């Protein structure tokens, strides 16, 4: 019952509410016994004690079933689960105003609302980050910010309920408790609040989407330069950028702070190719939003947790995501083409320093250069899947000696930057100069394999004249 | 629909007040004797009064003052409307001519404020510049007086004493300064307040406040040479110049409180007192060489029992008694038993207050006579009103008559008394001393007991004074056949009302049968509790109590059970019997509408007045409509609502039929004053016999818009609209008079001018000009 | 001496009309020849002021120090005199103040609040400063401005309009209870005539339905008078209500003759009916009809009418200490009476409670109907006295850039009906006094200003304040640091333009008690929020730096 635990706990804590309204005609006529001119004020007093005690009985049972729903975890959950522990703090309120009066039953109340209480504290902070904190000059890479520019994050909650007319005003402090040695500081220079109006939170959610948030280029107050450059370089600072959460419910005076992820700040636009590296080896080996020192011991990852990661960098970016295929060649230009294990520990200076042979070109810088050129002139060869991708010249001088003749193919070139290769067979594999986008530019790929005939059947049989048709 | 034409037959005699004064001129004293209605004017002459207009008023006069403010030769006449509109009148003469003229007209009514159960207290000034008015308790209005203010206007100046007993001003002093005696539970005390009209509030006066008697009540103004205030309450009669206390407490006047006074000598040296009872005082201000020295006073004979007292000259003093009848005493300097020093100069005719009556055409043959209730106690007499034309025949009782009904098996008048005698010693001679027969009722299942005592119709002597029992008091009174028996029997709805119970919870109703004389007892039925008005449906006598309304039926075994039981009722106080509609009024339910079925043996309640008004009186015309009388003076005709929509509805009476009376209604009658399509009568406590005549439809039209084109041209003293007047004083509702035709403005018309008749009948056209004049002249002659 | 340097913060950016206000009333400091006025010696010994950073100043003199932020001078607009809705300028600051007491109130009786009678002898004694005709349009705005936190206020915490709210849903849970009489055991014949006194049947008896509007009528309380009397002869029969039993059965025998009842009885007792007291806060009510309720000690029934007279019975119900008003009862104490048992005495315990909430739901009612005409009163005079002495001005400006502003918007204040209806007439009103361009002399921009000037502890422009202002001006700085009553203007209040009507104040708004449950809380120590700080400081402790140290025009000067 993944929807139904729900809707019944309602009915069920107003079931109890049947029996208060009865219960307060019973206190009515136990207080109606003040200065009488007395057998019945005994025989009121017993059955009084008798009628409250299956109230706070079944009340016990209700408690329990609260707290396993919690323990499940979409929305829609706790927006009906949080009414019912709301409506429920109005009746215990007026039963303890009335238990002043000597009813031993006051102290019975106090214990079942103190645990209203804490497990309200314990789902709201669970309860998230759904927009992660983004710049809009970037295309493909998240969680990067800039000095200067302006950023939005947005911290919604699954509850879905507001005051009546309530305004839930809240702020977005950043890099108020990671001022480590290393870390630079970064502060808003502008308005950091989110008016919240209850109409758009009772309907929608409670929606606290900061925006217009400025950064300034400034240093910890005693320590400036090579400090905050040294166990942490520019690129590679992780900031968590804290929200508190400001939510008041019938004076539930609460002060969350939900943390987001670390994010990298820059001072400049031309290093966003570097610092979008250091993000990528954060979020592979863990998930947590909360870091401090991550960088300052080198780390090791295998290439099992860098199969699934490089693929995010063409799906989200252009379309087609990373084929097993491709990931194939990756692990023969950074170990070697003669490799038979997959465990190998690769550090983070062997990620973007350390060139790949043949070529003598860093793997960051080759990866970069390649989505940079193809994202201008190669964007409708790669969704539909003209070509093949990364494929390298020992596995492709391997499959053509199966096939027919006159078949070519289109591949990356490691010898280059990038850009577009071509290959054909006719036993003997040809090959031709490597494409940029410079010769892209006064005329795509599109025209070159049709007018070149050695160009023949697209991999594997695919004539030319029917996959390059659309794009004629 | 429900059309009625009001008319009255006699005009009010009831004296509601009088003030003297040179009003027509500077030296001619003038009574302005202000009944209900009427303002009549009387020049002082050595006959005593003389008459020379009566004018009209629309309704009473709350507030009447005859002052001549500074620089005037004529009394300006200060009247007072009932619906709260100040005007100052001024008389005005071109040849002998009375035409009072009005000098400024300004509403002084106000949207909120409890209305003052003692009365509206309207006085003015020693220094004529103010107007002191009180409206509500708490809730002072001051009009200022100038001689260029035409809009008179009244601002709200919050007395800081919620209650107050009653205000007088400070005659004497210099400044505008008042006496007036405040209401606190910790004690009524007297203050003295300052009206400046340059601030609009009231100030510290001369003294501070001064500790009086707990039950002090009437404030006597001091004259000016005098100086100071003095107050009665129950018994002891102060005097405060300044902070001198001089208070007399004569044991008479513990009993008999004072009411009215009256000032004999300017100075003040001898003012005449009044009392509760008729006893006529007199003080004696001794001026100490102004200060006072002593203060004495006397017995100078009783009279009825008045209310306003107005000196006149050659030492004549002008009794306006409200019960009984009203005689112009001269005070003279005769000595006797009593030391009564006055003599009964004139006598005038009073009617009021009418308890009961009823039509007798015995030997009349048609035209029946109107043997009407007047007065109370000693001041009780039947006052045999005949039409030739009204012939008045007194009847002294010597004790409070309460109800009449018909005999016509012995051709008397069988009527309730309840005489007064001191705790039990009797004090005067009532009519049962004055008896033929006495004798007490057999079963037993300060002071007044009721009495039955039967008078003759011809001899008009007291056949019969049987008594009742001690603490045995009658409430209704049923004279008519009971059963198939053709005697009339007494059906005496009896109480044992004991002093030291606080609910009715003990009673006996008992019934006796006049034979040639003899009253002899039949049987009889003990109730609980007290029981109220009863009228025999068809014979069989249904029962009122209070809240269950049964009906008892008569047997051939000497024996009355019951037969119903209705608990919808609370109040029985005004029930009637027409047809098979049971028609009982109620006090809070208003009407309700009821009808018994012999099927099922229980009144079905058919309809009932949504309207929850305070009933005064009830009547029956037909068996549609049913007039209704409230306590505010008004009156309603409802219609029979039972074929509606929704069965709730249906149990609502629809009033359409509404008036604006202005007469308090005590009972009603069924006769006219002419031998052999309207003949409904009912007693005012003010004495104003009227009579309803039920108008068809198609002389209803006829009247409609000549009442309507004649408020316009036949205005009153104020240039008062009448048609705003014509207004319900009903709290619940304040609405124009719909349905009605007002008789007074009709007969208007008989003694109008000549070339005013055009302007009214040309604007008609009957199937028109010369008709008008000979229609009218039917109304007048059916009474 | 005991001086005070503030530190002003970078964050909010820079506004065009900020930066003339902070140069012409703000000195910023640099190095130490700057801040050698003020004894700042430092010793260069510290590690981190060597360091090159300004940290550890090291200070001769003691001083306060406050960390003000550029956003707190955004704020300090809606804490100026034009507020949330105020006046433009001498006194109008602390009109603001009281004003804000008015709206931000936690529980206090808002009878205890200056009603018309006073508030007029309090408008001429507004002072301003630099035209004499000119005062009488700006003055003319806070005899409306009462109505707007009261009156205009609906769903706001102490106000007239929605306290009538909460009792028409008190009285409906107040019928429930006496109708489940029968329902609950604990609590013959008798179960029946309970149902009697319910409005299914009071309302059947007129001719009207069981709706939301039938229990405010004068008509209905009418009805209700002969359904509580019946109660008292069949049910009970204590020497008490015996009493008054007698006065009404020998009432109907003296009206035979027309006459009242003399000063005869001896043994009778002070009823509930005769208690004569009004209400000393307003102005002008009468003597109120208290009911015809029994089964009240003496004792306690001159208690009752003590708090009518004066609070009205309303900190019992809702305000301080309401806890132990529940256990003797709200509306009436719980009392005694004989010949009865616990259940019996119940009913008609409940029954004269209605015929009290309902006698009271006409007293609540009739007094703001009353004070909506007593405040329609001073408005409608106010306009017809108001628009003559700008008529005047224009005709002296003429025979001697705002000339043309001012006929043109003098007449479009005539057109308004004053009447429902009169809840947008309020709305345009405010609108006339934007569209007036304010000379040099007097305009908002200064006002601004000189507000900072009197939240300092150098400069102050008044000493004295009102009571209501007492309290109210603590919540001056509260805007400041955080604006809790926003702008309020005329557009917002058309939107929920609750008209003063029987079928508006009832209906519309009904799911507005989920924020009455924080908003008074919040209001009992909202006038303990004030940004200040006393503390001495040396010379290694509270390091700052020297160029973010900022002080006052009006130091510099002094020294
Ligand atoms: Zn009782």
């Amino acid at each position: 019952e993944i929807e139904t635990r729900i809707l019944d706990l309602q009915t069920a804590v107003e079931a109890l509410v049947r029996s208060i309204r009865q219960l307060k005609d019973v206190q009515d006529v136990f207080s109606f016994r003040y200065t009488v001119l007395r057998q019945l004020v005994q025989t009121t007093a017993n059955e009084l004690d008798r009628m409250r005690k299956e109230v706070l009985d079944i009340s016990k049972a209700l408690v329990g079933r609260l707290t396993t729903l919690v323990d499940l975890l979409l929305e829609q959950w706790l927006t009906a689960g949080a009414k019912v522990l709301f409506h429920l703090r109005q009746l215990l309120k007026q039963l303890k105003d009335m238990s002043l009066m000597l009813r031993m039953f006051g102290q019975g109340v106090d214990l079942q609302n103190a645990q209203v209480t804490e497990l309200l504290q314990r789902l709201l902070q669970r309860s998230v980050v759904e927009t992660q904190p983004c710049m809009p000059q970037t295309l493909h890479r998240p969680l990067i910010l800039k000095t200067g520019s302006k950023f939005t994050v947005r911290t919604r909650l699954l509850v879905r309920l507001q005051e009546g007319n309530e305004s839930l005003k809240a702020e977005v402090s950043i890099d108020r408790n990671s001022e480590l040695p290393g870390f630079r500081k970064f502060n808003i220079l502008t308005s950091n609040q989110k008016s919240l109006t209850p109409e758009e939170g009772q309907r929608q959610g409670l929606i606290w989407d900061f925006g217009f948030l400025t950064l300034v280029e400034q240093r910890s107050v005693g320590a400036g330069k090579g400090s905050n450059k040294g166990p942490l370089p520019v690129t590679e600072e992780l900031h968590i950028i804290s929200a508190m959460v400001e939510y008041v419910y019938q004076g539930l005076k609460m002060k969350l702070q939900t943390d987001t992820l670390p994010v990298v700040i820059i001072s400049n636009m031309n290093q966003l190719s570097i610092a979008w590296a250091s993000i990528l080896w954060f979020n592979m080996l863990s998930s947590t939003p909360k870091d401090q020192q991550f960088f300052c011991k080198v780390p090791k990852a295998p290439w099992s947790l860098l199969g699934p990661a490089l693929s995010w960098q063409f799906s989200s970016y252009i379309g087609r995501g990373l084929d097993p295929e491709q990931l194939g060649m990756l692990r023969n230009k950074l170990f070697g083409k003669n490799c038979k294990t997959e465990d190998a520990l690769l550090s983070w200076a062997d990620f973007s320093k350390r060139e790949s042979p043949p070529g003598k070109i860093p793997f960051w810088t080759w990866l970069d250069k390649i989505l940079e050129l193809v994202h201008d002139h190669l964007k409708d060869l790669w969704n539909d899947g003209r070509i093949m991708g990364f494929v390298s010249r020992s596995e492709e001088r391997r499959l053509l000696k199966k096939m027919v003749s006159g078949t070519f193919l289109l591949r990356f070139s490691e010898t280059s930057e990038g850009g577009i290769t071509c290959s054909w067979v006719e036993v003997l594999i040809y090959s031709v100069q490597p494409y940029t986008k410079e010769v892209l530019q006064s005329l795509p790929l599109t025209e070159i394999i049709r007018h070149y005939n050695p160009l023949r059947f697209l991999y594997p049989r695919v004539p030319r004249d029917e996959a390059f048709g659309c794009y004629y | 629909m429900s059309y009625n034409y009001v008319v009255t037959a006699q005009k009010p005699t009831a004296v509601n007040g009088c003030v003297t004064g040179h009003f027509t001129s500077a030296e001619d004293l003038n009574l302005l004797i202000a009944k209900n209605t009427r303002l009549e004017i009387y020049v002082v002459t050595a006959e005593g009064l003389r008459p020379v207009k009566e004018v009209g008023m629309y309704g009473k006069i709350a507030v009447m003052e005859l002052f001549r403010p500074k620089g005037e030769s004529k009394d300006l006449l200060f009247i007072l409307t009932a619906k709260y509109n100040a005007c100052i009148l001024e008389y005005k003469q071109s040849g002998e001519s009375i035409d009072i003229i009005t000098r400024a007209h300004g509403n002084v009514q106000d949207r909120i404020g409890r209305p003052s159960e003692t009365g509206i207290i309207g006085i003015i000034d020693p220094e004529c510049r103010m107007i002191g008015l009180r409206l509500y308790d708490g809730l002072f209005k001051v009009i200022p007086l100038d001689r260029d203010n035409k809009e008179l206007k009244a601002f709200n100046i919050r007395l800081e004493e919620l209650h107050v007993i009653d205000v007088k001003f400070l005659y004497g002093c210099q400044a505008p300064t008042i006496c007036f005696v405040y209401q606190d539970p910790q004690g009524r005390h007297v203050k003295t307040y300052e009206v400046s009209l340059r601030e609009k509030e009231f100030n510290k006066g001369p003294w501070k406040q001064e500790n009086v008697e707990a039950e002090a009540s009437m404030v006597i103004a001091v004259p000016e040479p005098f100086g100071g205030a003095i107050i009665i309450g129950q018994e002891s009669i102060t005097y405060h110049n300044g902070d001198k206390y001089l208070a007399i407490a004569p044991p008479i006047i513990k009993q008999s409180t004072i009411v009215c006074h009256n000032r004999v000598d300017p100075n003040g040296s001898r003012y005449l007192l009044g009392d509760m009872e008729g006893r006529l005082f007199m003080l004696l201000l001794e001026k100490e060489e102004v200060t006072l020295k002593d203060l004495r006073v006397e017995l100078l004979g009783e009279t009825s029992i008045a209310e306003c007292l107005t000196y006149l000259d050659n030492g004549v003093v002008f009794v306006g008694s409200r019960l009984g009848d009203s005689q112009l005493v001269k005070l003279n300097v005769d000595s006797n038993e009593q030391g009564s020093y006055v003599v009964a100069m004139e006598t005038f005719t009073n009617l009021g207050p009418i308890v009961d009556m009823c039509v007798v055409d015995l030997e009349r043959q048609g035209q029946g006579q109107l043997v009407t209730c007047s007065g109370a106690f000693k001041e009780g007499s039947l006052r045999i009103i005949r039409n030739g034309k009204l012939h008045i025949r007194t009847v002294p009782l010597y004790e409070s008559p309460r109800k009449i009904c018909y005999q016509e098996v012995s051709q008397c008048f069988g009527v309730l008394s309840s005489r007064i005698e001191v705790q039990t010693t009797a004090l005067r001679p009532s009519a049962s001393t004055q008896a033929l027969s006495s004798s007490v009722s057999s079963s037993k299942l300060e002071v007044e007991v009721h009495n039955l005592l039967i008078i003759d119709q011809h001899t008009f002597e007291v056949l019969h004074a049987h008594q009742f029992l001690q603490n045995e008091y009658a409430l209704s009174l049923v004279s008519c056949k009971l059963g198939k028996d053709p005697n009339t029997y007494f059906i005496v709805g009896t109480a044992m009302v004991y002093p030291e119970e606080a609910e009715p919870k003990q009673g006996r109703i008992v019934v006796f049968q006049y034979s040639d004389g003899k009253l002899q007892t039949v049987a009889e039925k003990e109730v609980k509790g007290a029981v109220y008005s009863m009228v025999e449906f068809n014979g069989k006598l249904l029962a009122s109590i209070n809240s269950t309304v049964r009906l008892y039926e008569w047997t051939t075994e000497k024996e009355l059970r019951t037969e119903c039981n209705h608990y919808n009722n609370i109040m029985a106080l005004y029930l009637k019997t027409k047809g098979d509609f049971i028609l009982v009024g109620d006090l809070m339910r208003s009407v309700l509408l009821l009808a018994y079925k012999p099927m099922e043996g229980n009144f079905e309640e058919i309809a009932r007045d949504f309207n929850p008004n305070w009933m005064s009186a009830v009547e029956i015309l037909d068996d549609d409509n049913f007039l209704g009388a409230e306590n505010a003076f008004n009156l309603f005709v409802c219609q029979k609502d039972s074929a509606a929509t929704t069965d709730e509805e249906r149990q609502h009476l629809q009033e359409v039929g509404l008036f604006h009376l202005g007469e308090f209604v005590n009972v009603f009658c069924h006769g006219s004053l002419v031998m052999q399509q309207g003949s409904v009568l009912f007693g005012t406590v003010n004495g104003m016999i009227g009579l309803v005549t039920s108008l068809s439809e198609s002389w209803y039209n006829l009247l409609l818009d000549m009442q309507n084109r004649l408020n316009k041209v036949i205005k009153s003293v104020g240039k008062i609209e009448h048609s705003f007047w014509r207004s319900f004083h009903t709290e619940r509702k304040t609405e124009p008079a719909t349905g009605f035709i007002d008789g007074d403005l009709i007969e208007s018309f008989l003694d109008i001018s000549r070339p005013k008749m055009q302007e009214v009948v040309a604007n008609l056209q009957y199937d028109t000009a010369d008709d008008l004049i000979k229609v009218v002249e039917e109304l007048t002659r059916i009474h | 001496a005991m001086k005070i340097v503030f530190e002003l913060i970078k964050d909010e950016t820079a506004d065009p009309f900020c930066r003339k206000f902070i140069l012409d009333n703000l000195v910023q400091l640099k190095d130490i020849e700057q801040a050698a006025r003020f004894g700042f010696a430092i010793e260069p010994g510290s590690e981190d002021y060597n360091r090159g950073v300004r940290s550890f100043i090291r200070l001769k003199e003691p001083y306060n120090h406050v960390e003000l932020k550029m956003s707190y001078l955004k704020n300090a607009r809606f804490a100026t005199a034009n507020g949330a809705y105020g006046i433009r300028p001498a006194w109008d600051s602390a009109i603001w103040g009281l004003l804000r007491e008015v709206e931000a109130v936690p529980y206090s009786n808002p009878f205890t609040f200056p009603t018309c009678e006073r508030l007029e002898g309090i408008l001429n004694r507004l002072e301003y400063r630099p035209t004499d005709a000119c005062r009488t349009l700006c003055r003319a705005t806070v005899a409306v401005q009462y109505a707007i936190s009261i009156l205009y206020g609906y769903d706001r915490s102490a106000s007239v309009p929605r306290y009538l709210r909460r009792l028409i849903d008190e009285y409906i849970d107040l019928q429930d209870r006496i109708r489940r009489l029968g329902i609950v055991p604990v609590l013959g014949k008798d179960m029946n005539i309970v149902q009697n006194v319910l409005p299914e049947r009071v309302c059947a008896q007129i001719g009207i339905p069981f709706t939301y509007e039938a229990c405010l009528l004068d008509e209905y309380y009418d009805c209700i008078e002969s359904n509580i009397e019946q109660m008292y002869d069949l049910l009970c029969m204590c020497k008490e209500c015996g009493m008054r039993r007698m006065e009404r059965f020998e009432r109907v025998r003296y009206n035979t003759i027309g006459e009242r009842y003399p000063k005869k009885k001896r043994d009778r007792e002070r009823f509930f009916e005769e208690n004569y007291v009004i209400i000393h806060s307003h102005p002008d009510l009468g003597v109120l009809k208290l009911p015809k309720i029994r089964h009240l000690n003496p004792l306690q029934q001159l208690m009752m009418c003590r708090y009518l007279s004066k609070d009205l019975l309303y900190d019992t119900q809702f305000g301080p200490s309401n806890a132990f008003s529940r256990a003797q009862g709200v509306p009436l104490p719980f009392s005694a009476v004989q010949e009865t048992d616990m259940n019996i005495a119940y009913a008609l315990y409940l029954a004269s409670n209605s015929y009290f909430m309902c006698f009271l739901l006409r007293c609540v009612r009739d007094v703001l109907r009353h004070e909506e005409e007593a405040f329609r009163k001073l408005i409608l005079r106010l306009v017809n006295e108001a628009v003559e002495i700008i008529r005047d001005d224009v005709n002296s400006r003429v025979w001697a850039s705002a000339e043309e502003r001012d006929l043109a918007i003098a007449r479009s204040l005539e057109e308004l009906t004053f009447s429902n209806g009169f809840c947008r007439d309020a709305a345009r009103f405010l609108d006339l006094i934007d569209a007036f361009h304010f000379p040099k002399a007097l305009r908002e921009h200064r006002a601004r200003e000189d507000l900072l000037l009197h939240t300092f502890k150098i400069e102050k422009m008044y000493d004295n304040r009102p009571l209501s202002a007492y309290y109210g001006d603590r919540l001056v700085p509260y805007h400041v640091l955080m604006g809790g009553h926003r702008r309020r203007d005329g557009a917002v209040v058309r939107t929920g333009g609750v008209n003063l009507t029987d079928n508006e104040i009832v209906r519309g708004h009904w799911r507005a008690d989920d924020m009455m449950n924080a908003r008074l809380r919040y209001f009992d120590s909202i006038d303990s929020i004030e940004m200040i700080r006393n503390v001495s400081i040396r010379q290694e402790t509270l390091m700052f730096d020297l160029d973010r140290m900022y002080i006052s025009r009006s130091e510099l000067e002094s020294l």
